[PDB]
């Protein structure tokens, strides 16, 4: 079974370490880094990482927040929430990691790093609670490396 | 109205590059 977690941690890992951060600066849980190029999980990261890129480009293209320590949970889970509102699919999921991911960078660079972990965590329980039963209902991230990577 | 704005935003752009799973029906 696919943990969540470590793709949040490794999305998370790759976008911070693009501005210069290191994930293990902000949190204890480690990723598994050693694994084969041929695994299934590093081929799921893989894609994922990229496909944040390439959302990231396209948002930027087309595309206040003011996040702070004590409205980052409801605007995160409210965000989250309208953008899974009328349904989910892998476009979305991606959407879901970026904002995780510029959420993360932004606490960073504003002095309020404790909001990393805390963003990785209401993600993982996310993707666990809420969008786990579709994804197993879809193939799996296997089927997501089919269409993204 | 920023969190509409912002969450309406990122699935456009989620969208946009999504549509990629086949419907079998």
């Amino acid at each position: 079974s696919q943990s969540n977690r470590e793709l949040v941690v490794d999305f998370l890992s790759y976008k911070l370490s693009q501005k210069g951060y290191s994930w293990s600066q902000f949190s204890d849980v480690e990723e598994n880094r050693t694994e084969a190029p041929e695994e299934t999980e590093s081929a799921v990261k893989q894609a994922l990482r990229e496909a944040g890129d390439e959302f990231e480009l396209r948002y930027r293209r087309a595309f206040q927040l003011h996040i702070t320590p004590g409205t980052a949970y409801q605007s995160f889970e409210q965000v989250v929430n309208e953008l899974f509102r009328d349904g989910v699919n892998w476009g979305r999921i991606v959407a879901f990691f970026s904002f995780g991911g510029a959420l993360c960078v932004e606490s960073v660079d504003k002095e309020m790093q404790v909001l990393v972990s805390r963003i990785a965590s209401w993600m993982a329980t996310y993707l666990n609670d809420h969008l786990e039963p579709w994804i197993q209902e879809n193939g799996g991230w296997d089927t997501f490396v089919d269409l993204y990577g | 109205e920023i969190i509409h704005k912002l969450a309406m935003q990122l699935r456009h752009i989620g969208d946009n590059i999504d549509h990629r799973m086949v419907r079998e029906d």
